[PDB]
RNA sequence: CAGCGAAGGAUUUGGUGGAUUACUAGCUAAUAGCAAUCUA
């Protein structure tokens, strides 16, 4: 009944699904919220799409996010990814096109690996 | 012709004394056009 | 910058309709699908009108004085057009088809075949001001009981004699009081009248029918009352009369059947003066100069138009388009001239300004997929379904070089390296990139990696990366030369149809079938900047399909893209009725241009009338190397938009003292660089080329070292617009050398800004200048042998 | 004067985020306290080889700088003297281990010397990186060295390297650890003292090529 | 003022103005004349299809307009005019001054009422031609017979009469006799009305109190009497298919249907038009029908049908009420605001004083569709406010339209009158949209506009605050806060990337859009009232309160023109598509074009109404003004379209004056210059043999020349005639004996390029001589006469290495330049 | 529940009319007739 979103973030085996819907403004990686995400350096990887654009996107969308499998930092790289491409979607499906290409900008110009990954390898040279 | 008109998705169409040449290439009135090492 | 206008339809010199010439016979003008285009034939230059009709044309006539057009399509619906303004005077709906329409001799009246009557209405000015009705019904007869074929006007523009399907044909006097004069049928035929003309003394009377009678008529007696007098036949046995025309003061009867093969006669004694072949589809069209020496013949099946004069056995012209097939384009390396790769299988090689093909090369047994210059306009590249890539050089017009691979694949694009040792080319089933050598013929490496088959490839013209893109979502770049062999695969979000490259070889911009344009650095692999497209496309609604234009999926993306040569815009293109150019730093839609509002192509109309066809498409985009122009290559033809200068008043940084008035007093005054640098503020044509003219041989030097660089790409591309059709060739290249030596290390540091405004300069000296040069060299060389040497016996 | 509104209510989220995060949308500091705007590269031909115009917020950019050629010219200099403490046999792979050392000897590096411990780092770069060096021209292996010059991104790249493992052994069997051996070295070599073995090494360097030239 | 860029074609969007139409029937179908002002429009009556339309305008208004079979009958000031397809056919001075004002055809006969009660009857000539043409009679109602003439009809039957329906009384004429046959008895109340039935010798009289009577004419009686109380009766009609019902039109807007039959009431369709504007003007039935027209003063024509009945059995006891059909409407009120719809000159949105939006068709007047005010739902699912008595919105201030994502979402922006907040609509759905943008600072919008990407709107409120919104999603982007008086103007570049700013306190804002930074700010000298910015150009205009225009490009700031004149307020102003003039309309009434490069006014007109919008199209066809009378819209085309005027200043180098520069011959004598012609001349010269094989005057002159030593006229010749005449003339030259002819020709072209003009083609004549016969010249080398004349077109053929050395520097380095 | 909220609100559906191409009027045996009728 509510308008949902439902992105993937990926990096080695690490796998990380994020809901992403209207609500009052909370973001909780399994359970707990963003703010407990170890390994605790690199909570800041984690914390880098909602300081890209402002935590006033985030203000009136609630965030999921179920992470299995991989390692530390490849599981933060993983929500990193599923948090970034689970905005960039909500914005396009039911908010702007304009502000959805406006976060896509500012994600592609920190890093496309937010939206897009690294993934078939390697060169048999 | 028939085999690769219906093998395909955009449109395809399909004595006297001369039937004109309408089709004609090598013209920007040139007469000896052959190369050099040619002749 | 973004100001383009519809400027010419290459390709396709005919389409269906009748074809007219001038009075003074020197432009014909042919109906092509819904525009109209004139070709000029001595000043040798050519046009196609703005406006554009919602359905095929079918009917063309311009009134002796020359002054206003008037072209009725396939349903009757009429546009009256001011010939020199070219600009539409009237729309005017005749409710059904018209099979011709015909202005009198005097001009005053014109009158038209609509269904079964014949309308006679009178010809508004064109010194008056538009009006919301201007055409006053002289009067409208009924006679004929089916659909009348053909009008003819007497010379004095008094009777008209009409010709119908129904087996007769008639003669009505314009006025009412000559009603007794002119109140006769003329029957006899077996088949439908194709054709009935008067005598140049109007007193007999040819009707030439389908089945191959042509009857002559006279005012005898057996009381006077218009006997026939003989007829005679053409005996062509399986084909029949398609079109009929007569040129009463040279007794010159010129006849197309359904075979190709034309006839002309001088008709009172029957006598075949000629009977040659257009081809071997059927002869749609004749019309004759008013001098009646050159006949102008058009076959719609091909799209051909023949102009022949009968005298001199010879053709002015033999010019046949391509209607829908038409792959690849090409500018040649100054843009004199587009390369058209079609599908039929061959090369065409279209002259810009006049409209026609000079060279076509028919050896790919196949639909020619891409075409490609190289070596600066000497050789040219094209690969095609057949299997093959093969060279063609532009000045002996042969394939010198053919290059196959070994596994049986179809190629459906190309990739010349700048340096042109090395073509490549990608298949669309084989997911490999065939790499061969020029030089030697054969077959260089098999770039092996991706996993898609490669819709594209593109050599950097700078530093020779290639870059490749295709339809595992992947834009790749390989260096080739020196060691390297190093691939850079670059993901991106969809897969991918169009890549295209920067003229310096730092960026690369592909199109998704997302909808966007995505734009990488190629040296750091990582993306600059995109433009998100598919919401300002045009996707019309097919005829067939039972989905709407909104959700369809058809034609949301660009299929072909190109960069303009400063680098700062792209030019883009699909299987939609839009063309879309933007700017790459702001990412914005600069124009987008419908390109076809013919109800007769498929994909036009969003919205269907709710009381195949051929889809319209654009299949390549470019733009011109010299100058500030695009081509699309759509379904009707080669789409030519271009700026011009003459209109739009756009100053650069003038203020309240910077006025025309103030230019010529400092013109008058002889401050020549300022009233070159007030003209260039004011940005207006004419008063660059008054001051530019005003200016002595004496000081060009000092006022081409003092312009300021801020106005030099200014000055430049206005010498090359200006020196390509004007006189003054020595004045042009005093200024042109001036120039270079004053400034000519500004441009080559800043080449991208001067990039098209150079080489439209020398677009000037090698086509005209050195023509020049090189008859009075040639002139001196005969000179020094006539005079120096030993004629004795 | 003229002012821009462009939120139009305080933001707050559900999930209480600590105040120095949400002042973290402001400017990106490196670990949330180190600046990097007005760290400029005080020496020029190593601007556009040290890179610090991207700001980032850990030592921990996982991206692919090793498959093209001067690729890692452009990976952030904090990055690449983390990378480079992570090696020997005993600490490789140990990347968590070399980021959390990095910001121990940042907030050192500041807590002496009350500068910016980024503009420490980028200045201790551009002194150690040697500007000459000699090559061995062998004529079959006469011992003979002839000077040579060095390309920016080789005095980067020693310049990292010296930096590093001179910590290593300025670590190793002390008291003090790799951190504070490691911000002991970036001060000095930031100043330049002839005290630190990255910049005694670099004159060594650069003296044998001022003999041998 | 006659003007000389913009002639007057149309004035669009008008159906009716209160004039009481005429019906006529071509055969079985029926056509509808309607009056609009000066003009009158022909109607299809089955489709409501706009046949034809007047071709000139009358001097005066029209005021009582008939319709026989294929002529209209079109009275205005003094005189009748009889019209077909529109062009007038004849036009009938009167012989009075009085004002014609009701008039009646008949026979041979046109009678013509003016307002001093006299009658004019007009005869035909000869019983087979088309309309009464010739002077008759006079006739005359006297105040002893009969007050003012209130009607004029013939009610059928009767041989040359004519029944005049006075103010109280009832007379009959003979109009061949010219008598006065019959006076009935007085009414005791003022008759307004009259039509006849279609029983024999009726006529039905509508009084100015509530009675409609059933006047026998022939008995002098009156039959029945049918009362509607207070109510003045404005229009009487008759159903003739077999049910008989009367259609009684009341000014108070009012249509009632009556069963004359059984004498019951069938229907009443109560304000079928606005009393304000006149009440139901004329309502007739189409005659053998259940459809009857009526028409109204508020620029407005219906149709209602009568359905057949429900009842199987009954059917003439259960009428089913009339329903409405086709209608054709416009503007009931001067229009306040105008705008195009697209860039193809199409469709133009336009709103009016009587709160509606309008979007009016150039091209075909049965597209012209009212857009819906109908509001779509809440996005949250809340209630929305408002009356449940809904009305119109406020009547609209301004508006801004850019079709760039149109049918994608809202796409009109509209700013309406003292009320905070702007809508949106969409031109594809033709209705308003989600969105209301609010100002935020509780300050009325004062301007409106929107960006070309289509993503934002711009709404500046009257307390100094730009508001940026998105148009797909409706919520605040941004917010500017530069002025503190009212912002009267905001307009953004062609590439979003610098928008501009004008308020009511004299100041332009220059912002980046992309970064939210100010780039300048320029006070100018008066308060400002309207901006339009030129978007290909990059040049916006301003209105300002001194009565000038200033004219200021965005890019470096500068006010680059300022153009003076007006006399009063400018109330509108539109740049040309082009960008080069500018069309202004101001409170003197008066509109001026401003060629903005030379900086003064091109042409003024003086028009009578104010115009208080001036819009251009967005291609160069239409001029569209709009005044403050008159519930359409003005149309003007501009001739230089066609021709092309002079930027030569009115009060009260003609190639400069034209723009034009014909480019001179050859700019000195010393300068080399080709020929005034087609560039392939000299290769057609030179391979004509080989393009061929792929596909006397001359001699007298020649021999002149030789006499007077100057080829002029020879080579005048020369360069005159075509390919195939100059090699044919070139080829036969008398190369025998004494060689004559080819050493005139050698000197002649010596004479010829020692001019420099034309000089290909005088080195392709030389080409073509050594070509024809440089066998002769090489074969009687060393005769002393062609010896000669080949070395003096060696000196001066030896000065044209300029070129040479000239081409060879400009290609090198060129190339060079270029590639190195 | 809170909130939104003017003599009510929401959802669904049948019929008709106007647009869905650019407006020069109906009929016929048509230089004119008829349209009340073509026929003596």
């Amino acid at each position: 009944a509510v308008p949902s979103v439902q992105t993937f973030g990926k990096k080695k085996s690490a796998t990380a699904v994020a809901h992403v819907k209207a609500g009052k403004g909370l973001i909780k990686v399994n359970g707990s919220p963003i703010t407990l995400v170890e390994p605790e350096i690199l909570r800041f990887k984690v914390y880098e799409p909602l300081l890209l654009v402002g935590l006033d996107k985030f203000s009136n969308i609630d965030i999921r996010v179920r992470v299995t499998g991989g390692g530390h930092v490849s599981q933060v790289y993983a929500i990193r990814q599923a948090i970034a491409k689970g905005l960039v979607a909500y914005h396009q499906k039911y908010v702007d096109e304009q502000s959805k290409n406006e976060l896509k900008k500012a994600f592609t110009s920190y890093d496309r690996t937010l939206l897009i990954a690294d993934s078939r390898r390697p060169e048999p040279k | 012709y028939k085999l690769d008109v219906l093998s395909s998705v955009h449109f395809v169409p399909k004595t006297p004394t001369i039937s004109m040449e309408d089709a004609q290439p090598l013209y920007m009135s040139n007469a000896s056009s052959l190369a050099p090492q040619e002749i | 910058k973004s100001d383009f206008k519809f400027s010419n339809l290459l390709g396709t010199v005919y389409r269906q309709g009748n074809i007219t010439f001038s009075d003074d016979g020197k432009q014909l003008l042919s109906p092509v699908g819904n525009r109209v285009s004139v070709f000029d034939l001595i000043n040798n230059k050519s046009f196609t009108f703005e406006y554009e009709h919602r359905k095929n044309i079918a009917a063309i006539d311009l009134n002796k004085q020359g002054t206003l057009l008037i072209s009725i399509d396939e349903d009757g619906r009429a546009i009256l057009v001011n010939f020199k303004a070219r600009n539409v005077l009237h729309h005017f709906n005749f409710k059904e088809k018209c099979s011709a329409v015909k202005f009198s001799p005097d001009g005053r009246l014109f009158a038209l075949a609509s269904g079964r009557f014949l309308q006679i209405w009178k010809t508004p000015d064109v010194n008056k001001d538009r009006q919301f009705a201007p055409f006053v019904r002289h009067r409208v007869h009924a006679g004929h009981f089916q659909d009348i074929t053909s009008l003819t006007w007497s010379q004095d523009s008094r009777f008209i004699l009409t010709t119908s399907k129904d087996l007769s044909a008639k003669i009505w006097s314009v006025d009412s009081e000559e009603k007794n004069l002119a109140a006769t049928t003329f029957n006899g035929h077996r088949d439908y009248v194709m054709g009935a003309f008067f005598s140049h003394d109007q007193e007999k009377i040819y009707t030439v029918s389908k089945d191959g009678a042509v009857f002559v008529w006279e005012f005898t007696k057996r009381k006077y009352s218009w006997r026939i007098t003989k007829k005679h036949f053409f005996y062509a046995n399986q084909a029949k009369v398609k079109c009929v025309t007569f040129h009463p003061a040279t007794r010159l009867l010129a006849v197309g059947f359904t075979s190709g093969e034309f006839r002309l006669y001088d008709l009172p004694d029957f006598t075949l003066i000629q009977q040659l072949s257009m081809g071997q589809n059927p002869v749609n069209t004749v019309s004759v100069n008013q001098t009646g020496e050159w006949l102008a013949f058009g076959s719609s099946k091909l799209g051909q138009l023949l102009v022949y004069e009968w005298q001199s056995e010879s053709y002015i012209l033999k010019q046949q388009g391509h209607f829908d097939s038409t792959n690849s384009l090409a500018y040649s390396p100054d843009g004199s001239r587009v390369v058209t790769a079609s599908e039929d299988g061959k090369i065409k090689v279209w002259d810009i300004t006049s409209g026609f093909c000079l060279a076509t090369f028919e050896e790919h047994t196949s639909s020619v997929t891409a075409v490609q210059f190289a070596k600066r306009g000497q050789v040219m590249f094209s690969s095609s379904l057949d299997g093959t890539v093969r060279a063609w050089d532009l000045i002996r017009y042969r394939n010198f070089r053919t290059f196959t691979g070994t596994e049986r694949i179809q190629f459906n694009c190309l990739a010349v390296d700048p340096s042109g040792e090395v073509v490549c080319a990608g298949s669309l089933d084989n997911f490999d990139i065939h790499v061969w050598s020029v030089q030697t013929g054969q077959l260089l490496d098999a770039l092996s990696g991706h996993e898609g088959p490669v819709s594209c490839l593109s050599f950097s013209q700078e530093n020779s990366v290639l870059a490749s893109a295709s339809w595992d979502k992947t834009i790749r770049i390989w260096s080739i030369f020196g060691r390297s062999q190093q691939v850079e695969p670059i993901e991106v979000y969809s897969d991918v149809l169009a890549l295209s490259m920067r003229p310096d070889g730092k960026e690369v911009a592909v199109s998704t079938l997302k909808g966007q344009i995505s734009i990488f650095n190629i040296e750091d692999a990582k993306q600059v900047g995109n433009i998100d497209c598919r919401k300002d496309i045009i996707s019309g609604r097919f005829n067939q399909d039972r989905f709407t234009a909104k959700n369809s999926e058809r034609s949301k993306f660009f299929t072909t893209i190109h960069y303009s040569f400063d680098g700062m815009a792209i030019v883009a293109g699909g299987n939609n009725n839009s063309i879309c150019l933007y700017d790459v730093p702001n990412e914005v839609l600069l124009k987008r241009f419908i390109v076809s509002r013919n109800m007769a192509l498929n994909g036009t109309l969003e919205f269907l009338n709710s009381k195949m066809r051929p889809e319209v498409r654009v299949t390549s985009v470019q733009f011109s190397p010299t100058a500030n122009a695009f081509a699309a290559a759509s379904t009707e033809g080669l789409l030519i938009y271009s700026t011009n200068d003459t209109i739009l008043f756009d100053p650069f940084d003038l203020d309240v003292d910077v006025t025309p008035h103030s230019t010529v007093e400092a013109l008058r005054e002889k401050q020549f660089l300022n009233a070159l640098v007030m003209a260039f503020r004011l940005n207006e044509e004419y008063l660059i080329n008054k001051v530019y003219e005003a200016i002595p041989i004496k000081e060009i030097p000092l006022v081409a070292s003092n312009i300021p660089a801020i106005y030099l790409p200014r000055i430049l591309k206005f010498i090359g617009d200006f020196a390509i059709e004007s006189q003054h060739i020595e004045f042009n290249l005093i200024w042109i050398k001036a120039l270079l030596s004053a400034s000519g290390g500004y441009i080559n540091e800043h080449k991208y800004l001067f990039s098209t405004a150079m080489r439209s300069i020398q677009r000037f000296i090698v086509r005209v200048a050195k023509e020049v040069v090189n008859t009075t060299t040639d002139n001196k060389y005969t000179y020094r042998f006539l005079v120096s040497t030993d004629g004795s016996m | 004067d003229f002012e821009v509104v462009e939120e139009f209510t305080p933001v707050v989220l559900a999930t209480p985020i600590p105040e120095e995060v949400q002042q973290a949308q402001t400017e990106i500091k490196l670990f949330n306290k180190w600046s990097f705007e007005e760290v400029e590269v005080k020496d020029a031909s190593l601007v556009d080889y040290v890179q610090v115009r991207q700001p980032i917020f850990v030592a921990h950019t996982a991206g692919r700088y090793a498959n093209k050629r001067f690729r890692k010219a452009q990976c952030p200099i904090i990055e690449r003297l983390t990378n480079s403490l992570m090696m020997n046999g005993r600490n490789n792979g140990k990347k968590l281990k070399a980021v959390r050392i990095i910001k121990h000897t940042l907030d050192i590096i500041n807590v002496l010397t009350d500068q910016n411990p980024i503009q420490v780092v980028v200045d201790a770069i551009t002194n150690t990186g040697p500007r000459e060096d000699t090559t061995r021209v062998g004529g079959g292996g006469a011992a003979r060295r002839q000077a040579v010059d060095v390309s920016p991104l080789r005095r980067v790249n020693q310049a990292i390297a010296l930096l590093t493992i001179g910590a290593r052994e300025a670590a190793f069997r002390n008291i003090k650890t790799i951190a504070e051996t490691l911000a002991e070295e970036l001060i000095n070599a930031a100043k330049g003292s002839s005290t630190s073995y990255a910049i005694k090494k670099k004159d060594e360097l650069e003296r044998v090529a001022k003999s041998n030239r | 003022k006659n003007s000389k860029i913009f002639s007057p074609f149309r004035i669009i969007g008008n159906v009716s103005n209160g004039v009481p139409f005429a019906t006529g029937t071509l055969g079985s179908t029926f056509y509808i004349v309607t009056c609009v002002g000066k003009t009158f429009q022909i109607y299809d009556a089955n489709t409501l299809h706009l046949l034809f339309v007047s071709e000139k305008e009358t001097p005066s208004s029209i005021v009582a307009l008939s319709a026989h079979f294929h002529y209209v009958y079109a009275a205005y000031e003094n005189k009748v005019g009889i019209y077909k397809r529109g062009i007038e056919e004849h036009l009938l001075e009167l012989e009075t001054d009085a004002n014609v004002e009701h008039l009646c055809i008949f026979g041979d006969y046109l009678c013509a009422s003016t307002d001093d009660n006299s009658i004019f009857i007009y005869k035909k000539s000869d019983p087979q031609d088309k309309y009464p043409s010739e002077f008759y009679t006079k006739l005359t109602v006297t105040e002893i017979q009969g007050g003012e003439i209130v009607s004029l009809q013939h009610l059928a039957t009767y041989l040359n009469k004519l029944t005049v329906v006075t103010k109280s009384n009832v007379l009959l004429f003979n109009v061949r006799t010219g008598k006065l046959v019959f006076t009935s008895n007085e009414f005791p109340d003022q008759i307004t009305t009259a039509e006849p039935a279609p029983v024999l010798d009726i006529i039905a009289l509508g009084t100015v109190t509530g009675e409609v009577i059933m006047f026998n004419m022939r008995k002098g009686k009156r039959i029945r009497t049918i009362k509607i109380p207070q109510s003045r009766i404005s229009s009487l009609s008759f159903r003739t298919d077999g049910s008989s019902h009367l259609s009684v039109g009341t000014s108070s807007g009012d249509l009632i249907f009556y069963d004359l039959d059984r004498r019951s009431r069938i229907h009443v369709l109560k304000n079928i038009h606005r009393e304000s504007y006149g009440g139901v003007t004329q309502a007739t039935f189409l005659n053998g029908q259940p459809i009857i027209v009526t028409s109204g003063g508020d620029n407005s024509l219906k149709e209602y049908v009568f359905d057949p009945s429900l009842s199987q059995g009954s059917g003439d006891v259960v009428v089913q009420p009339p329903r409405y059909l086709r209608s054709r409407g416009g503007h009931s009120q001067p229009p306040s605001y105008i705008a195009f719809a697209d860039s193809q000159s199409h469709f133009m949105l336009s709103a009016s004083k009587d709160r509606s939006l309008w979007s009016f068709s150039l091209r075909k007047d049965a597209q012209s569709q009212e857009m819906s005010q109908r509001l779509h739902k809440k996005q949250d699912g809340g209630r929305v406010g408002g009356s449940t008595i809904k009305s119109k919105f406020p009547e609209i201030v301004a508006l801004a339209i850019e079709n760039a994502r149109i049918g994608e979402w809202e796409n009109i922006i509209t700013a309406h009158k003292d009320e905070k907040f702007a809508r949106t609509w969409d031109m594809r759905n033709k209705r308003v949209g989600r969105w209301t943008f609010d100002t935020t600072d509780d300050g009325f919008v004062k301007s409106v506009a929107m960006s070309q990407c289509g993503n934002f709107g711009f709404i500046g409120s009257s307390n100094g605050s730009i508001t940026i919104y998105n148009m797909q999603s409706g919520i605040l982007r941004k917010k500017y806060k530069l002025h503190k008086r009212a912002v009267t103007g905001i307009s953004l570049d062609g590439m979003n990337r610098k928008m501009v700013s004008c308020g009511l306190d004299g100041i332009v804002g220059f912002y980046d859009f992309n970064k939210s930074t100010l780039l300048g700010k320029l006070k100018l000298d008066a308060p400002i009232t309207a901006m339009v910015y030129h978007r290909s150009s990059d040049l916006f205009a301003l209105a300002l309160d001194d009565l000038s225009i200033v004219v200021i490009d965005a890019v470096t700031q500068r006010v680059v023109r300022q153009l003076w004149g007006h006399s009063n307020r400018i109330t509108a102003f539109d740049f040309s598509p082009e960008g080069r003039w500018i069309v202004s309309a101001s409170l003197d009434s008066t509109i001026r074009t401003w060629d903005l490069p030379t900086g003064g006014c091109i042409d003024g007109i003086i028009v009578d109404n104010v115009a208080t919008n001036v819009k251009f199209s967005p291609n160069g066809d239409l001029l569209a003004t709009t005044h403050v009378t008159g519930n359409g819209i003005c149309i003007w085309t501009n001739r230089a379209q066609f021709k092309t005027v002079s930027t030569r200043t009115i009060d009260e180098l003609n190639d400069i004056d034209f723009n034009t520069y014909t480019s001179l011959e050859q700019i000195d004598k010393e300068l080399l210059t080709l020929s005034i012609g087609p560039r392939s001349k000299m290769n057609t010269l030179l391979h004509l043999d080989v393009i061929r094989k792929r596909s006397s005057h001359f001699t007298k002159q020649l021999r002149e020349g030789s006499q007077s030593k100057d080829y002029s006229s020879l080579l005048a010749t020369l360069i005159n005639f075509s390919p195939a005449a100059v090699d044919l003339e070139i080829r036969s030259l008398n190369s025998f004996e004494p060689f004559d002819e080819i050493v005139w020709f050698i000197d002649a072209l010596t004479q010829g390029l020692k001019s420099n003009k034309n000089f290909e083609l005088y080195e392709t004549f030389m080409s073509l001589l050594f070509k024809a016969h440089g066998d002769v010249i090489h074969a009687n080398n060393k005769n002393q006469d062609i010896a000669s004349a080949l070395q003096n077109w060696e000196d001066v053929h030896k000065k044209e290495d300029r070129l040479d050395d000239l081409v060879k520097f400009c290609m090198g380095v060129a190339a060079f330049v270029t590639t190195a």
